């Protein structure tokens, strides 16, 4: 299962793959993917 | 003037929920937002399906020379009302509490901002039952922060708690989540009666005449069309009009009778009563009314009859109730809309007649149709208005011949008085216009059946690219007067021609091909829309001194007085200016009345009235005062010098009031009218060039050109933005030199530069043809730098043909999947990582089919590797539904690279050329490296001298802390701008003139002469976002093998036989582009009746090519299915352009062919 | 967005001195040369704090991730 965020309730979802997509709780049908931890490197310039 | 900084912060941090902080944003949009306001409320849609009517529908039966014939089962049906529901969600129930929808989620969803439309269908069965029942007929789009959406009124505050930004401006439909908008078009005056000499004309009917009058009547529902006198040789007057994309043409004396009931010596002494006996125009209205005499009949019911038997046709009248009726809704559908009383349309159209027989004579000068004192504009929601009523008249006459055919077929249902049947011809037809409205907004292809008086219908629509500020606003402010125009390439209307002081900016006008048309409006120019009104105007005129007769009460002098299209008295030109002069008075001190506590009575005269008085002169114009109310006018403030307040006018008596332009311009007597600050003629975005009167001209204009186009601050609320390419600078700050106004109209929300420490010196050699450096330390600490975000969406209903079900859906198969790629960036959802760094051959995005099961991808086509900031799983729509959309937001990367164009708010645009190391830079004294140095040689034959005095000004503003005032028009010749920053720096500590001792870096010693460093503004642009394409080999085409679609030819090779290189020309083009050695047959000398030998022997020796043209056992050979031939051994080598083996082929295929003969 | 930490021309450090010169015109009664007090002596690192923008305190008011 992943972890999204309702648009405007800003709620955890999770909704896994194949299902009905809307707000658990506000019934909003916008769905942002939140930034998990994973390593990346910049150089300072 | 400071800075405001300590507001700046407290209107951020907290922000203000009593009231939007920046009224004039909102007075600038306000054209748009409150022509939509004037659209549903104050009566607007209601008069237009008033004014459609009411049609009919019945069993016919044949008269059989009856003559009346029958039909009594009759339904006559109109449209009551119109109501434009708030934009609920998808409004049938989804099991969830009906909530609304906010346009942001409109942006995000990528779903149009629609609402629901209901009319109100009333019905009649021949009786008097009249039942009603409202109709959904579709949903139409709603425009932000207008009316009927659902942040009216709401304060900055709760527009941050929605997701849209604190002060938003309104004014765009949302129409697939692409910020549509109507540009506002320039058309004739409503309902003045102007004069046209167009040559045209002349062509045009052989015997008639250039001499015309031109009139665009409108009715109550700004529903207009026009209706034109053309003066013919013989004499007479024909009243052309249109209807249904057609001209139509009766003679003017054939309605002149047959509007009121009229004897000839009334029209006689109506046209030319006056003067007993003037020659010219006693003898041209004698032959009129003998060559109508000619042919037609003497009283008004037989002119009626004639009339109504010639345009039944045509009209869309009822077809069996009578014929008479017909004429009468011919003089009250077409002939002049705007009047209502037949003998008013009378009345006017004799003063019509007059003006152009004045015309014809000399004694009246032409007006001119390309200028602004004969235009108006036409707003946003008036043309939805005019587009929403045309698309009900024609369901109503859809539903209209439903019924027609439905009673024609035998009669399978006729039944009038059942309600099933309204329901089952309801059901019929299409009863969806909402798309068709959603379609005129997405596309602009104005596609109706009557233009509604639109000479272009193309191209209506603007989208709303918020890429920087200036730029949506000056989408907001513009006009347009058509490409109709553009077409003709003419020294006309492109002309800036002076009746726009203070409306239309002078300067402000994009450069090229549509310079010219589109001018964009002045800073304070408003435009009245919500008329009033005006009955008080004809119950003072009647006080004041004039009378409107019944008969002829007109002689020489008296001159006409027309309120708005209707003729209300005649009074002499003396009583005329005494009347215009109080009337305006009565205005000016009655609105300062109803500003105050006093009480605020419906106006006796309203402020947006103008007061046309035309003054007589020969060869002049044609006089007669002109009181005009009707909305969608140009209108500007002055102050009143006699009282002390405002007043405002219009594009038509700017041409007759001396509007002295300072207080200390008023000469007594005569100026009767200050402007408020000339800073008022120029635009919103031209304004905001400091000291923008120093520089020649073309230089500001195209300073306004290149300003609409910095990467610059789109807003503040990026992260909830679906469009396509954003630009953003990560380093802006306000500038040190600025106009008052750029604090006004609320800019500080929206940087566009930063300050370069700008040397004007030319020292490094990099910076000739205009380029300049950037001090690379300067640039390394972060100088301009800018982001890019590319927001791509992907949509598997495309890929959907049709036959099957929804099959493909965002994820991984269960079963395996790559590791090479698809795992290091998808997650597991075949949604990209966020945060993850991308290159050009990139996975972005994961689906699979059902049947195959097998996991499709999509790669990511730009160029440039960017990251990915946020993705959005788009619900399809209303609910139950699985992700079928997701729009990711890359955000690329763009420092200051080597061709990225700077350019200071003065047209002096530059490329960073080589970024010098910031060691190697000047230094003064204090040890500053000039952030970027400027060419001294760019500033002659360019006069930005405007930019030493901004320089000026922003080496002495730094210095103490002022925001340096620079306003147009504040410094005089007295003592001048330039000394003013000087005494500021004397002050400060640096030289006056502003120069500054620098040493070299690369000697050490001093450079002889000083050197001028000042403080520029620096916007960086964003016109190198289109950048290089190296091609060494590739694919080649498919017919001519020739590279795929750089390109040499044409000229190229012009230039390449010039230099006398037959060797180079031969290289580069057909060696280089498509090279092939084709077999030729050298006896029978064609190239395609060749064959490659089959099956000689084993592999043996070489396949020898023979002929088949020139054909009839070492010698003989077989072919491919068999069949052996002889003959044709003469066959070599040659060397020529695969483009003519495919020219061969093309040119067999017609039988010809050519016969290339080889030694 | 926030405020750019060492001034271009100059090489001074300057990211600390914002939260302390705005603290300066908010109560203090000093106008526009309250940098002065801060130590900025040139004009290339002074017309930085002076002028500047401060637009992410405008820009952090639209948290997705806000609960509520
Ligand atoms: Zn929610
Ligand atoms: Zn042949
Ligand atoms: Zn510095």
């Amino acid at each position: 299962t992943m972890i999204y965020l309702c648009a405007d309730c800003g709620a955890r979802n999770t909704i896994q793959a194949k299902e009905v997509i809307r707000c658990r709780e506000c019934g909003h049908r916008v769905m942002y993917k939140m930034r998990t931890k994973r390593m990346v490197q910049f150089e300072a310039r | 003037m400071s800075f405001q900084t300590l507001e700046r912060e407290r209107t951020f941090k907290n922000p203000p929920k009593d009231g939007t902080s920046f009224p004039d944003l909102q007075k600038a949009v306000k054209p748009h937002v409150d022509s939509f306001n004037a659209l549903t409320n104050a009566g607007l849609l209601n008069y237009a399906v008033k004014e459609i009517g009411e049609k009919c529908a019945f069993d016919s039966i044949t008269q059989e020379e009856g003559g009346a014939l029958k039909f009594g089962n009759k339904i006559s049906f109109r449209v009551d009302e119109v109501q434009i529901a708030k934009p609920m969600l998808s409004s049938r129930e989804r099991s969830s509490i009906n909530r609304k929808v906010y346009p942001a989620e409109a942006r995000e969803r990528l779903t149009t901002y629609k609402s629901r439309l209901v009319l109100k269908f009333s019905w009649s069965v021949n009786g008097g039952p009249r039942q009603s029942e409202m109709r959904e007929v579709g949903m139409i789009p709603i425009m932000v922060r207008s009316n009927r959406c659902h942040l009216e009124g709401l304060s900055p505050a709760e527009l941050i708690a929605h997701k849209e930004e604190s002060e938003e401006m309104g004014g765009y439909f949302i129409v697939n989540g692409i910020e549509k908008l109507i540009r506002m078009l320039i058309l004739p005056k409503r309902n003045h009666p102007t004069a046209i000499i167009r040559p045209s004309f002349a062509n045009r009917g052989t015997s008639y005449s250039q001499y015309g009058l031109s009139i665009r009547c409108v009715r109550p529902d700004q529903s207009s069309l026009t209706n034109t006198l053309h003066y013919l040789n013989n004499g007479v007057t024909m009243f052309r009009f249109h209807w249904r994309k057609n001209e139509y043409l009766i003679p003017s004396m054939m309605i002149l009778k047959a509007l009121l009931e009229t004897s000839d010596k009334e029209i006689f002494e109506g046209i030319v009563g006056k003067d007993l006996g003037n020659t010219f125009l006693t003898d041209r209205v004698e032959l009129m009314l003998r060559a109508y005499k000619s042919y037609g009949l003497y009283s008004q019911t037989e002119t009626l009859q004639y009339l109504g038997s010639k345009f039944r046709v045509v009209l869309g009248v009822a077809e069996d109730l009578t014929d008479v009726e017909v004429g009468r809704f011919l003089l009250q559908k077409v002939v002049l809309v705007h009047l209502r009383e037949a003998k008013d349309k009378f009345r006017l159209l004799l003063f019509m007649i007059r003006k152009l027989y004045a015309l014809v004579a000399g004694e009246c000068c032409a007006d001119n149709p390309d200028s602004p004192q004969h235009q108006e504009i036409l707003l946003g929601g008036f043309l939805y208005g005019q587009i929403l009523k045309e698309k009900i008249e024609d369901w109503l006459n859809s539903i209209r011949a439903q019924i027609n055919l439905d009673v024609r077929r035998s009669a399978p249902g006729v039944d009038f008085s059942d309600r099933k049947y309204l329901t089952r011809v309801f059901s019929k037809i299409n009863n969806d216009i909402g798309t068709k409205l959603q379609y005129f907004l997405s596309t602009g292809n104005l596609v109706s059946n009557t233009g509604l008086d639109l000479q272009q219908a193309t191209g209506y629509t603007v989208v709303a690219e918020k890429l920087n500020f200036y730029r949506f606003l000056s989408h907001f402010r513009m006009v347009h007067r058509g490409a109709f125009f553009a077409e003709l390439k003419t020294t006309t209307v492109r002309k800036l021609l002076p009746e726009a002081w203070g409306f239309m900016c002078p300067v402000h006008t994009p450069d090229g091909s549509p310079c010219g048309l589109l001018n964009h409006l002045a800073r304070k120019c408003e435009i009245v829309t919500h008329p009033s009104d005006v009955s008080q105007i004809p119950s003072l005129l009647l006080s004041l001194g004039v009378d409107p007769p019944s008969v002829v009460g007109h002689e020489s002098g008296w001159g006409c007085v027309q309120l708005d299209g209707k003729i209300v008295g005649w009074c002499t030109y003396k009583l005329a200016k005494h009347v215009a002069d109080v009337l305006r008075l009565m205005k000016i001190e009655y609105a300062v009345k109803l500003r105050n506590g006093t009480a605020t009575e419906p106006a006796k005269v309203p402020l947006d009235l103008e007061i046309g008085y035309v003054p007589p002169s020969h060869n002049g114009q044609y006089p007669g005062l002109y009181l005009f109310s009707n909305p969608a006018r140009m209108v500007r403030p002055v102050k009143h010098i006699s009282t002390g307040e405002l007043d405002m006018l219009g594009p038509f008596e700017q041409v007759y009031m001396d509007i002295a332009c300072f207080p200390k311009e008023i000469v007594p007597k005569v100026s009767t009218h200050v402007e408020y600050s000339p800073t008022n003629v120029l635009s919103i975005v031209a304004n905001m060039t400091p000291f923008s009167d120093f520089n020649q001209s073309p230089r500001n204009m195209y300073q306004c050109q290149m300003g609409k186009q910095t990467m610059g601050t789109p807003g503040t609320a990026l992260r909830y933005r679906t469009d396509n390419k954003l630009y953003r600078l990560q380093t802006g700050q306000t500038p040190v030199v600025r106009p008052k106004l750029h604090n006004t109209y609320g800019l500080d929300h929206y940087p566009n530069g930063t300050n370069a420490v700008v040397a004007v010196i030319s020292y490094t050699g990099y910076d000739m043809e205009d380029a300049m450096i950037l001090n690379k330390s300067a640039h390394e600490r972060g100088f301009g730098y800018g982001t890019v975000y590319k927001g791509e969406s992907f949509d598997l209903s495309q890929k959907r043909r049709r036959g099957e079900p929804v099959v493909h859906h965002f994820g991984f198969a269960p079963g395996s999947t790559p590791r090479r790629e698809w795992l290091q960036k998808l997650d597991a959802d075949g949604l990209p990582f966020i945060g993850i760094k991308l290159e050009d051959g990139d996975p972005i995005v994961a689906y699979y089919d059902e049947s195959t099961g097998q996991n499709f991808i999509e790669t990511y086509h730009g160029t440039e590797p960017g990251f990915v900031d946020e993705v959005r799983l788009l619900g399809n729509d209303v609910g139950d539904s699985e992700c079928q959309q997701i729009h990711v937001k890359l955000r690329i990367t763009r420092s200051p690279i080597i061709g990225d164009k700077f350019s200071s708010r003065h047209g002096q645009k530059g490329i960073c050329s080589q970024k010098w190391p910031t060691v190697d830079m000047p230094f003064t004294e204090s040890g500053m490296q000039p952030d970027i140095i400027i060419n001294p040689h760019a500033f002659p034959s360019r006069m930005t001298i405007g930019m030493f005095i901004e320089s000026l000004a922003g080496k002495a503003g730094a210095c103490h802390g002022l925001a340096q005032d620079s306003t147009p028009f504040i410094y005089s010749e007295q003592q001048t701008a330039a000394d003013y920053f000087g005494e500021q720096l004397v002050k400060a500590g640096y030289n006056y003139h502003g120069n500054e001792p620098m040493y070299s870096g690369i000697t050490g010693q001093e450079m002889k002469a000083d050197i001028y460093i000042g403080v520029v503004y620096y916007q960086r642009l964003r016109h190198m976002v289109s950048d290089f394409q190296v091609r060494t080999t590739g694919p080649i085409h498919n017919l001519t093998r020739q590279p795929v679609k750089i390109r040499f030819g044409e000229m190229e090779r012009d230039a390449v036989i010039g230099h006398g290189t037959s060797f180079l020309m031969q290289d580069r083009l057909m060696n280089c582009s498509d090279y092939a050695q084709s077999w030729v047959c050298r006896d029978c000398g064609s190239i395609i009746s060749i064959m490659s030998t089959i099956s000689m022997n084993g592999v043996g020796s070489a396949s020898e090519v023979r002929c088949r043209s020139c054909a009839k056992t070492s010698d003989i050979w077989q072919d491919g299915s068999g069949k052996k031939f002889v003959g044709g051994t003469n066959t070599t080598l040659i060397a020529l352009p695969s483009v003519f083996n495919y020219l061969t082929a093309e040119l067999t295929a017609m039988n010809i062919k050519m016969m290339l003969e080889v030694k | 967005m926030i405020i750019p930490i060492r001034c271009f021309s100059c090489g001074k450090v300057i990211g600390d001195k914002w939260d302390t010169y705005l603290t300066l015109l908010q109560e203090d009664n000093t106008e526009g040369e309250a940098l002065d007090k801060l130590g900025l002596q040139r004009y290339c690192c002074r017309r930085m704090i002076l002028t500047h923008v401060d637009l992410i305190e405008k820009l952090l008011c639209y948290n997705p991730l806000s609960k509520q």
